[PDB]
C-alpha cells in the first residue's frame, strides 16, 4: 500500500540537514536526492566553517555587492575578486565560490567511499574520521577525471548544477553547492535505508583533501 | 659602454638620518592600506620580509661602497666600478626613485594636512578638477602636493640644505609618537582582531564593497602576504642617504654600514609594532581608507590621539619628504656633469651656487608625478625603481668580488677547477657571464613562480621543468660563482656570504618586482625607454670620458 515516504540527507552527526518527501509504496520511489554539499558540513569538521550551525540554518556570511539585491551596508566584492587563495569551505559566498570552483574544476573534484555498509574486504578502508577513505580504490562514486564507480555501492554523487548556473545562486547568498544522489541498482535492491547508510565525502585538492561525514536514510508513515 | 671613472657624524647621527630619512609615508599612510587590500593582520609579516630585501640590499651597499675612496652616490660607485651602460641604469633608477618618492610622500603629506582640516583643499579640488581618466590617472588631482613640492624646490634651489638639528629633533617626535601608538595597541588593541571570521564580516560604518577574505590572522593568503611585503619595500627605501651623506664621518666606511643596519633594523621594530597595534585595535577590513591610524584610534574611543598622531605623521612625512628631495638633484647633477645626462641640467648657478636647473626640472616632474597619479601607483613605482637599483647594486657586488685588480676559448678544468690563487681575467670574464646567466635565470623562475604560480601548483610538466631545471642550473652557476679566486684587496667592510647573499639579494628583489601591478610594469618600461633613448642618442656621445 501507499506510504508517506521521506528521504532524509544527515550530517557526520546523524541530524537530518535535507529531506524529501512524497506518497508512494514502500521501496517504489527512488528521487534524485539533491542536499547541499554544505548542509552536509552542518555542525560537522572545522574545515568548512559550520562546525557551529545547526541544521537546517541560513547560509552565513554577507551577501556580495554582486547579488540581485545589489549593494548594501558591508556588502562584500569578495564574490569578483579572484578565488585563488580562498580556501574551499562554506562559511562565506566566496568561500562556497571558491568551493564550487574546485568541484567543478577538472583537475580537482571530490570523491565518495562507502561506510559501514561497504563489504569486509575494505575494512583496511579506515573509519569514520578517515572518510573511509583512507587510500586510493576505497573511493565508489564522485566527480573527479578518474571517473570511480562501483558495482554493488548504494548510490552515485555528482555536481547537481554547472558551474555557471552555481555562480548566480552563490553571488545571491544562497546554498549553491547542490549535491546530486542516484541510487544504483544495488541500492534500489537494498532494504536497510530504514537503519541508514552512510558515505564519506573528501574534495581532491593539493593538500590535505578535507572532507566531511554524511548519510542518507528513509522513514514513512501511513497516508 | 663600459668606459670607467678615476676616481663629523658619529655612527648614531647616521643612525639617526637614516631613521629620519626612512620612517615616514609607508608607517603613517601605507601601513592601512596595506593591511586592509593585500595583506591583513599578518602584514607584520609583508614588513619583515620587506624588511630582509631591504638589509640585504644595505648589507651590499656597505661594501658597495667600500670599494670606492670617494663617498656618493650608488651612481658614482656604478661609474667608477662597473662601466658607463650600468652606472647609468643606475643612476636613471636613483632619479626615478627620488623623483617618485617625492611625489608619493608629497601626496601623503598633502592627505594628512587636508584630514587634519576637514577635507577642504580636497573638496575644492572635487568641485574644480577631474581628470577623467580613472584608468589610468587619479581620481582626484592633489594640487596641494603639486604647492608642497613648489614650495620645497624654491627653498633647495636657494641653498637650503640639510638641518640635522631639525631632523633630530622631528626624528624624536615622530619616534615618541610610534611609541605611544604601539603602547597604545597593546593596550586597547586586542587579540580578537586577529581572530575574526564570518561572524565579525561587518562594519559599524555602512561603507560597501569590503573585501572580508578567509578572516583570522591571514585573510588573504601568503599571495597577500608577499604582494603587501613588495607594497612596504616603499617604507624601509631612504638608507642610501646615509652611503650618500656627503659630510665627514668619524669612521668613513666602518660606520655607514653599521648605520644602515641599524637604521633598517629600527624601522623593522616600528613597522612591526605600529601595524600590530593598527590591526589589533581595529579589524582589517574595517580599517579607514583617509586615514587608517586616526580612524582606528576612533574606533576605539580615543578620538582625541588622532591629534597626536597628526603631530607625529607630519613630522615623519616632513623629514621623508625632504629625505628624498634633497638627494634628487644631486643625483642629475652628478650625471649631467658626466655628461651621460644633457649638460645643461650640470650648470650651476652662480647667484645661489646649486644645480638650479637640475632641482627645478625634478621638481616639476615630481609635482606633475603627484598631480596626475595616486599614491599607491606613485609608491608601486618607487618601489620598482628602488629594487632594480638594489638589484643593480647587488649585482656588482658580486662581480666586483672576482675581478682582478686593474691597472673566450675555455675549458672545463679551468672553469671549474682554476689552479690560480688570485683573479685573472679569465676568471673575472667567467664570474661576468656567470652573473649575467643567474640574473636572466633568476628572472625566468621569478615568471614562472608568479604568473605560472596556478600552473605550478596544477603540476603541469612544462612549467614543473621549467621551475626545476631553472632552480638547480642557478644553483650551479653560483657554485661556479663559488670556485672563482675571491680578490685578495682589503676592504672596510664585506659582504659575509658573497656567493650567496648578492644572489638571495637579487631574486628576493627582483621577486618583489614581480609582484607589483601591470601598470606600474607599464610605466617603468616607458620610463627605462625614456633613460635608453638618452643614452644611446647623447649620453654615449656627450659622455665626460669619451
Ligand atoms: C509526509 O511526511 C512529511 C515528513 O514527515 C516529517 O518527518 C517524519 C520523520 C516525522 O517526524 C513527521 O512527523 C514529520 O512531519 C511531512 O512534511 C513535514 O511536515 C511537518 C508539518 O506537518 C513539517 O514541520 C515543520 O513545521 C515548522 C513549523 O512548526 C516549520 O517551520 C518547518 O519548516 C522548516 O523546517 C523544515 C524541517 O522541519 C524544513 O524542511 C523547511 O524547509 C523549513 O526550514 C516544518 O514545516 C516538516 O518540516 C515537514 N518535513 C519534514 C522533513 O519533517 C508531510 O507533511 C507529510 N504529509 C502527509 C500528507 O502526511
Ligand atoms: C538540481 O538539478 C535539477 C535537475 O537539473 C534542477 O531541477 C530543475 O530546476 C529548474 C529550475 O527550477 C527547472 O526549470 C523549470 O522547468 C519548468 C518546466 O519543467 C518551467 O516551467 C520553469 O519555468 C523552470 O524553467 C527544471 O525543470 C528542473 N529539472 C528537473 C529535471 O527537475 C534543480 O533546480 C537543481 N537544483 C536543486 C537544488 O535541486
Ligand atoms: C599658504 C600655504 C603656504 C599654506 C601651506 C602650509 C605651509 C606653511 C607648509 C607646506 C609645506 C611645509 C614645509 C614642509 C617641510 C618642511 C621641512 C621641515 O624640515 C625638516 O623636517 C628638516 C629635516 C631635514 O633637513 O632632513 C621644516 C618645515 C618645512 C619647511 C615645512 C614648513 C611649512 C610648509 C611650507
Ligand atoms: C639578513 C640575513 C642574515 C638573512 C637573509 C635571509 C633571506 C635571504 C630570506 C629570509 C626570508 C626569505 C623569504 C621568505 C619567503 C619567500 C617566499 C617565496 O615564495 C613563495 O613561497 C611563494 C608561495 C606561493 O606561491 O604562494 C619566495 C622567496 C621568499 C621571498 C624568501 C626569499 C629569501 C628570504 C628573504
Ligand atoms: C566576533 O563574533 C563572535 C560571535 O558573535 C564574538 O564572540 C562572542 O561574543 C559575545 C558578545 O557579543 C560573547 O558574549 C561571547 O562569549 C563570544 N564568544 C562566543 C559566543 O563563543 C566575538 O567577540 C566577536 N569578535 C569581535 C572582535 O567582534
Ligand atoms: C549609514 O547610512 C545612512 C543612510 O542610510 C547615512 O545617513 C549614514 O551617514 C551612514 N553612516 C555613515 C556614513 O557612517
Ligand atoms: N629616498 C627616497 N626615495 N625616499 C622616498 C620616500 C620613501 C620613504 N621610505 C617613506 O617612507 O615615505
Amino acid at each position: 500500500q501507499v506510504y508517506n515516504i521521506t528521504w532524509e540527507v544527515t550530517n557526520g552527526d546523524r541530524e537530518t540537514v535535507w529531506a524529501i518527501s512524497g506518497n508512494h509504496p514502500l521501496w517504489t520511489w527512488w528521487p534524485v536526492l539533491t542536499p547541499d554539499l554544505c548542509m552536509l558540513a552542518l555542525s560537522g569538521p572545522p574545515h568548512w566553517g559550520l562546525e557551529y550551525q545547526a541544521p537546517y540554518s541560513s547560509p552565513p556570511g554577507p551577501p556580495c555587492c554582486s547579488g540581485s539585491s545589489g549593494s548594501s551596508a558591508g556588502c562584500s566584492r569578495d564574490c569578483d575578486e579572484p578565488l585563488t587563495s580562498l580556501t574551499p569551505r562554506c562559511n562565506t559566498a566566496w568561500n562556497r565560490l571558491k568551493l564550487d570552483q574546485v568541484t567543478h574544476k577538472s583537475s580537482e573534484g571530490f570523491y565518495v567511499c562507502p561506510g559501514s555498509h561497504r563489504p569486509r574486504e575494505a575494512k583496511s578502508c579506515g573509519g569514520p574520521d578517515s572518510f573511509y577513505c583512507a587510500s586510493w580504490g576505497c573511493e565508489t562514486t564522485g566527480r573527479v577525471y578518474w571517473k570511480p564507480s562501483s558495482s554493488w555501492d548504494y548510490i552515485t554523487v555528482d555536481n547537481n548544477l554547472t558551474t555557471s548556473q552555481a555562480v548566480q545562486v552563490c553571488k545571491d547568498n544562497k546554498w549553491c553547492n547542490p549535491l546530486a544522489i542516484q541510487f544504483t541498482n544495488a541500492g534500489k535492491q537494498v532494504t536497510s535505508w530504514t537503519t541508514g547508510h552512510y558515505w564519506g565525502l573528501r574534495l581532491y585538492v593539493s593538500g590535505r583533501d578535507p572532507g566531511l561525514t554524511f548519510g542518507i536514510r528513509l522513514r514513512y508513515q501511513n497516508l | 659602454m663600459l668606459r670607467r671613472k678615476v676616481v663629523c657624524l658619529n655612527t648614531y647621527d647616521l643612525v639617526a638620518l637614516g631613521v629620519g630619512s626612512t620612517l615616514g609615508a609607508g608607517v603613517y599612510v601605507l601601513a592601512g592600506a596595506v593591511a586592509r587590500e593585500n595583506a591583513g593582520p599578518a602584514i607584520v609579516i609583508s614588513f619583515l620580509i620587506a624588511a630582509l630585501a631591504s638589509v640585504l640590499a644595505g648589507l651590499c651597499y656597505g661594501e658597495f661602497g667600500a670599494r670606492v675612496p670617494k663617498t656618493g652616490s650608488a651612481y658614482l660607485y656604478s661609474y667608477v666600478t662597473v662601466g658607463e651602460l650600468w652606472a647609468f641604469i643606475t643612476g636613471w633608477n636613483l632619479i626615478l626613485s627620488y623623483i617618485i618618492g617625492t611625489s608619493s610622500v608629497a601626496r601623503a603629506w598633502s592627505a594628512t594636512f587636508d584630514e587634519l582640516i576637514g577635507k577642504p583643499i580636497g573638496e575644492f579640488s572635487r568641485q574644480h578638477m577631474a581628470l577623467n581618466a580613472p584608468g589610468v590617472l587619479a581620481q582626484t588631482p592633489d594640487i596641494f602636493a603639486v604647492i608642497i613640492i613648489i614650495i620645497l624646490t624654491g627653498l633647495l634651489t636657494l641653498g637650503v640644505k640639510e638641518s640635522a638639528m631639525v631632523n633630530k629633533i622631528f626624528t624624536c617626535i615622530n619616534v615618541l609618537v610610534l611609541c605611544f601608538i604601539v603602547v597604545s595597541g597593546f593596550v586597547k588593541g586586542s587579540i580578537k582582531n586577529w581572530q575574526l571570521t564570518e561572524k565579525n564580516f561587518s562594519c559599524n560604518n555602512n561603507d560597501t564593497n569590503v573585501k572580508y577574505g578567509e578572516g583570522g590572522f591571514m585573510p588573504f593568503g601568503f599571495s597577500g602576504v608577499l604582494s603587501g611585503a613588495a607594497t612596504c619595500f616603499y617604507a624601509f627605501v631612504g638608507f642610501d642617504c646615509i652611503a650618500t651623506t656627503g659630510e665627514e664621518v668619524k669612521n668613513p666606511q666602518k660606520a655607514i654600514p653599521v648605520g644602515i643596519v641599524a637604521s633598517l633594523l629600527i624601522c623593522f621594530i616600528a613597522y612591526f609594532g605600529v601595524s600590530a597595534a593598527l590591526t589589533l585595535m581595529m579589524p582589517y577590513f574595517c580599517l579607514d581608507i583617509d586615514s587608517p591610524l586616526p580612524g582606528a584610534f576612533k574606533h576605539q574611543g580615543w578620538e582625541e590621539a588622532k591629534y597626536a598622531v597628526a603631530i607625529g605623521s607630519l613630522c615623519a612625512l616632513s623629514t621623508s619628504l625632504l629625505g628624498s628631495m634633497f638627494p634628487m638633484p644631486r643625483v642629475i647633477y652628478a650625471m649631467a656633469e658626466d655628461g651621460l645626462l644633457f649638460k645643461f641640467l650640470a650648470k650651476i648657478n652662480n647667484r645661489t651656487k646649486t644645480p638650479v636647473i637640475a632641482t627645478v626640472t625634478s621638481g616639476a616632474i615630481a609635482a606633475v608625478m603627484a598631480f596626475l597619479f595616486e599614491l599607491k601607483d606613485l609608491v608601486d613605482l618607487m618601489s620598482i625603481g628602488t629594487l632594480l637599483a638594489y638589484s643593480l647594486v647587488a649585482a656588482c657586488v658580486l662581480v666586483l668580488r672576482y675581478q682582478p685588480e686593474q691597472p673566450e676559448k675555455f675549458s672545463l678544468k679551468s672553469i671549474l677547477s682554476p689552479k690560480n690563487v688570485e683573479p685573472s681575467k679569465f676568471s673575472g670574464l667567467i664570474v661576468n657571464i656567470s652573473a649575467g646567466l643567474l640574473a636572466a635565470l633568476i628572472i625566468t623562475v621569478c615568471i614562472v613562480a608568479v604568473l605560472g604560480r596556478e600552473a605550478l601548483a596544477e603540476g603541469t610538466l612544462w612549467a614543473v621543468f621549467v621551475m626545476t631545471g631553472s632552480v638547480l642550473l642557478c644553483m650551479l652557476v653560483t657554485g661556479i660563482i663559488w670556485r672563482q679566486p675571491e680578490s685578495k684587496t682589503k676592504l672596510s667592510f664585506k659582504v659575509p656570504f658573497v656567493p650567496v647573499l648578492p644572489v638571495l639579494s637579487i631574486f628576493v628583489n627582483i621577486y618583489l618586482m614581480m609582484q607589483l601591478d601591470q601598470g606600474t610594469w607599464v610605466r617603468f618600461a616607458v620610463w627605462m625607454l625614456i633613460g635608453f633613448t638618452i643614452y644611446f642618442g647623447y649620453g654615449i656621445w656627450h659622455s665626460e670620458e669619451a
